[PDB]
RNA sequence: UGAUAUUGAAUGUUGGUACAGCUUGUACAGGAUAGGUAGGAGCCUUGGAAACCGGAGCGCCAGCUUCGGUGGAGGCAUCGGU
């Protein structure tokens, strides 16, 4: 009866509000959220399992920075995957990987 | 374009909070070129912003595109048999392109009767960052950082 | 203490009209057994459970029990007890009751009006049933559909707590994830015969 | 409890393996590319390579090493991402050392592809 | 194929029983890791209190545990609140 209900529910194109426990069955059929948190009732545009495990975005204006440098290190690393240590392009980029890395430390 | 790159448009600043952003904005709600229509949305919205909140509207508008504007987006490219989603770092021109159109769009798409309070909420969430624009925002940079490995390729 | 069988059912039969619900089950509950009772709606998991607490009586075989065993049953029909809790107050040792209530996050109970005790949310009626159960300090513990309206909190609890349990619990359950955390055997009742599985309910299902 | 180590990477068009043992061979720990999740095309990429070599060098710094003799073997191009991976979580690598298997003329290879 | 008789000895590992010792005990608040019950206002104290350090186990990451070395007069409570 549940995997019934829970196919016919997935297809269902009105609205459906649910209440449930059941985390499983609420993050397969709700994509969005009220929350009833602290005597207030406020509205999240995700789905169950997300909110659950979100993290505090008390430093949410410094992981900007670490996932623009971090992308930078990505994008070195890559492309030193594929040169020869004997390629005098290898030097720049090494430098730029050290010097990179050490950025990386001073935002952590 | 081929040829390279072209002059980009300026605009004035808004009479009455004296800020190109905001005169930005009232573009990207603009229908028809009925420019009347989105000014009036704005200035009201940023009434029920200052009412509600009491902060200055602008501070809380400022505040509010921080948590929206992406640093890193991804960019579709075909290797061979399947396509990668390729991180880029977004121009910061970019990113305020990309923020008034997510608020604006999504803001469209709220429940409330009329633009300016749907504005005026979206904004708000964005304030708090916790509305549908904020979450389209975690969406690329989720995207982005799944496919760090591909960040190699690039035009 | 033991793994002495403490609950051993012999050919029980139970028929409801023409319906036959229970057709010659034989099994033991012994000291320290986590049983699963798993099953389809309306196969008899209540019926059988009721049987074994002794609110039925069966229309043939027998039911070896401890004369004196002490049999907590958290049953279904919850309403019930639960609006007998102020007559439990005066039968049941406040102390231990309230210490558990806190727990399962039910806080200040004694403040609680006969008009909001009469409203109460049915995860409420569960937790109140859950603490009352527990303080009356059970040998042996029959849970029919718990973790039902439970949340994240009331269901760390009850895990919590049956693991510390010294007596043998029955769990009559479809949620998946509570069996797979409680119970090291699988009743499944299909049919009106009884199959055993041993180890959790995932597991079983292969 | 020991200090000096070989870290032995084997980096495949693949996968990326990275164990750590002792000076003896002992293994300490292990890490590759499918072991973090990494699926298909994912684990072969450099970016998997650096995932391995932390994760492989958190688990042997339990056991407290401190310097790192590094071995690299196969044609994949995890080889450099392990490195700098292994320098980054602290453990200082004295030396590299190309270990492939090369025959002198052995065995019959496998028929090239006609992809 | 198993039990058992012919059929013995020593060791190691692993369960059950009885005894003894080591001990072991964190909802929240409360000063904090409060196991239950009983008496309970004195107890300990160069026969080493507190405090410092080292060692070790546990641990809910708060912390308690005891072998100890420095250390030398207090330390703890019923009262108080929780
Ligand atoms: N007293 C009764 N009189 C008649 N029929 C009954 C009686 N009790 C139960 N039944 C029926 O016999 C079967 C036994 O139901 P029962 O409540 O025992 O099942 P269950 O395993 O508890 O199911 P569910 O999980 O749906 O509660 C069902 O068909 C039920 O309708």
């Amino acid at each position: 009866s549940r995997e019934q209900l829970e196919q016919t529910l997935s297809e269902f194109t009105g609205t459906i509000i649910t209440v449930s426990h059941d985390h499983y069955f609420l993050n397969k059929l709700c994509d969005r959220l009220l929350v009833f948190e602290n005597q207030q009732i406020k509205r999240f545009e995700m789905k169950p399992q997300e909110y659950l495990n979100k993290d505090v975005k008390s430093g949410d204006r410094s992981e900007e920075a670490m996932l623009i440098i971090e992308n930078k290190i990505a994008l070195i690393l890559g492309e030193l995957s594929l040169i020869d240590q004997n390629n005098p392009k290898y030097y720049r980029l090494d430098e730029e990987f050290n010097e990179l890395l050490k950025q990386k430390r001073n935002l952590k | 374009p081929r040829k390279g790159p072209v002059a980009k448009r300026d605009v004035l600043p808004d009479p009455i909070y004296n800020s190109k952003l905001v005169s930005r904005l009232i573009n990207k709600m603009m229908i028809d070129g009925k420019k009347g229509k989105s000014q009036t949305i704005l200035y009201k919205s940023f009434d029920i912003i200052k009412e509600r909140t009491g902060n200055d509207a602008m501070e809380v508008f400022e505040q509010a595109l921080k948590n929206i504007m992406p640093v890193l987006e991804v960019k579709a490219r075909r290797v061979g048999g399947a396509n990668y989603q390729v991180p880029v770092e977004v121009r910061p021109e970019r990113r305020t392109t990309l923020g008034l159109r997510w608020l604006v769009n999504y803001a469209r798409l709220r429940g409330e009767k009329t633009m300016e309070e749907r504005l005026a909420n979206e904004i708000l969430d964005a304030a708090n960052n916790t509305g549908a624009a904020v979450k389209k925002r975690e969406d690329t940079h989720k995207m982005a950082e799944a496919n760090k490995a591909f960040a190699h390729y690039r035009w | 203490k033991n793994q002495r069988t403490i609950v051993k059912v012999s050919g029980l039969e139970k028929s409801f009209h023409l319906r036959k619900v229970l057709q010659n089950l034989h099994f033991e509950i012994k000291n320290g057994d986590r049983i699963g009772l798993v099953g389809y709606n309306g196969t008899g998991k209540t019926t059988l459970a009721n049987i074994i607490f002794g609110k039925i009586t069966p229309d043939n075989g027998l039911i070896e029990k401890s004369r004196d065993l002490r049999m907590g049953y958290l049953s279904q029909s919850i309403d019930y007890e639960v609006s007998h809790f102020q007559q439990s107050i005066a039968e049941v040792e406040e102390h231990e009751l309230f210490q558990h209530a806190s727990s399962l996050g039910l806080n200040k109970v004694f403040d609680w009006s006969e008009d909001r005790l009469t409203h109460l949310s049915g995860g409420e009626k569960l937790k109140l049933a859950l603490s009352m159960v527990w303080a009356t300090k059970p040998d042996f513990l029959i849970l029919d559909q718990p973790t039902n309206h439970l949340d994240f909190t009331g269901i760390n609890w009850l895990v919590s707590e049956l693991e510390k349990f010294h007596g043998p619990v029955l769990i009559i359950s479809h949620d998946r994830h509570f069996l797979d955390k409680t119970v090291n055997r699988i009743f499944e009742l299909e049919e009106s015969r009884i199959q055993f599985f041993n180890g959790n309910y995932s597991d079983y299902r292969i | 409890n020991i200090e000096s180590g070989i870290a032995h990477i084997r980096s495949t068009f693949n996968n990326t393996i990275v164990t750590i043992t002792d000076t003896h061979g002992n293994a300490i720990s292990w890490s590759s590319a499918g072991a973090l999740g990494f699926r298909g095309s994912r684990k072969s990429t450099p970016f998997a390579a650096q995932m391995a070599a932390e994760t492989a060098a958190k688990g042997s710094i339990e056991h407290g090493l401190k310097t790192l003799e590094v071995t690299v073997k196969g044609p994949g191009s995890g080889r450099e991402a392990a490195i700098r991976a292994l320098q980054a979580a602290g453990l200082e690598v004295t030396a590299i050392r190309d270990v492939t298997p090369v025959p002198h003329n052995g065995c019959r290879p496998p028929k090239r592809r006609r992809v």
